[PDB]
């Protein structure tokens, strides 16, 4: 649908609904940029990130109220057929992601930073899916999002610093995959604190800027930790 | 729990 | 598009799209009920004010953005091209709106609690247009916020006490009219001020909760007031 | 100025 618009003003445009918080806008201008075929900078791929997180965002919030909702009534129809819509919607939002992860963009992502970063994606987004899925369904989705998130801890641990950024939201967001949805809050408790650890003892090699972008993610870490014991 | 907020550039 | 669903489910479903913050979902589903063409009750009127003041709000919201870096760029197309974009969905909206309530909200209105309302929303979406619009375009515009306004108020000051929410927010909102649309502040300010005091001097014949509701409306009233004087 | 809120039903 965005065939005929330049990428780079795809790519303007997207930065401009951020702005203005239209975040459905920015996520089908990121989709034409990623459309055009060519890999995306750093830059580029935090808007698409961005753009996605916000409208799966707020349709995982509003499958929760749904879903609340359901549960109560379950202690007419509607309730249900509403929170099927969105929960059908949001299916389509994360398939979405994972096509274009696929077509094109983790096969052609060679440095470690593109690759962990959409690996990181894909983990994310089978997540995302797994939170709605119900049985059997649920495994499979379950070790899609397992084997992306391994994927990328492994290039993580052997090609980044350990207080990288995105090295460290990896290493959050599997460990709150490990505590919501596999069913190992100890394994996610143990990730937790060592990926805490090993950053604690690097941030001595960091300028001042790349110290609080490290700490900001170390402090998530330790929220969660705080939660969870 | 929380993931990465991740809805701000 | 929702002529298959039943008219209660309809309201059902717009009153748990409130509940799940989805405005988009929720004007969607008003609009499928007022389209069965019964008249709406109270509550009903609610919900279809709130689901598109929700939706056209967030839209005002992005175009007052777009507007303002367009205006700083003045002092490529991209900015411009996004600012119409959105500038066309909003007026989209508004003409939706309007013609919900040509057809035939307002004709099939009889009392004056109902035709008051729909008249209000009359004027607040040409409003929103007028906002938006540039030259002559614009006159008449105004002229059909200020025209619908008038009705309503006419109705108001000879069917409603001076306290009604109706009666009061109605004014309220065709102050702000006068104040940002008409260049009319005078106005604005004489309006703020007259429907203030008489609605203090009816404040003695409520009840506790219809206090509440007035005297919330009210300090509206005053909190213009204040920053206009 | 601010008109009526009525985002809240
Ligand atoms: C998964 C991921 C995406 C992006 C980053 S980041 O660009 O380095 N950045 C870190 C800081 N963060 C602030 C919030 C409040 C956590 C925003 C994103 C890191 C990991
Ligand atoms: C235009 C209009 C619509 C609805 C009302 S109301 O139902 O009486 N109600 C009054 C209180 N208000 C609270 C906010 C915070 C002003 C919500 C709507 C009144 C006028
Ligand atoms: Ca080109
Ligand atoms: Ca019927």
């Amino acid at each position: 649908a965005m065939g005929s618009m330049e990428r780079a003003s795809l790519i303007q445009k997207a930065k401009l609904a951020e702005q203005a918080e239209r975040y459905e806008d920015m996520a089908a201008f990121m989709k034409g940029a990623v459309e055009k075929g060519e890999e995306l900078s750093c830059e580029e791929r935090n808007l698409l990130s961005v753009a996605y997180k916000n409208v799966v965002g707020g349709q995982r919030a509003a499958w929760r109220v749904l879903s609340s909702i359901e549960q109560k009534s379950n202690e007419g129809p509607e309730v249900r057929e509403y929170r099927e819509k969105v929960e059908t919607e949001l299916q389509g939002v994360c398939d979405t992601v994972l096509g274009l992860l696929d077509s094109h963009l983790i096969k052609e992502a060679g440095d470690a930073e593109s690759r962990v970063f959409y690996l990181k994606m894909k983990g994310d987004y089978y997540r995302y899916l797994a939170e709605v899925a119900t049985g059997d369904d649920k495994k499979r989705i379950i070790d899609s999002a397992r084997s992306a998130y391994q994927e990328a801890m492994d290039i993580s641990k052997k090609e980044m610093p350990p207080t990288n950024p995105i090295r460290l939201g990896l290493a959050l967001n599997f460990s709150v995959f490990h505590y919501e949805i596999a069913n190992s809050p100890e394994e996610a408790i143990s990730l937790a604190k060592t990926t805490f650890d090993e950053a604690m003892a690097d941030l001595h090699t960091l300028s001042e800027d790349s110290y609080k972008d490290s700490t900001l993610i170390m402090q998530l870490l330790r929220d969660n930790l705080t939660l969870w014991t | 729990a929380g993931s990465i907020p991740g809805r701000r550039s």
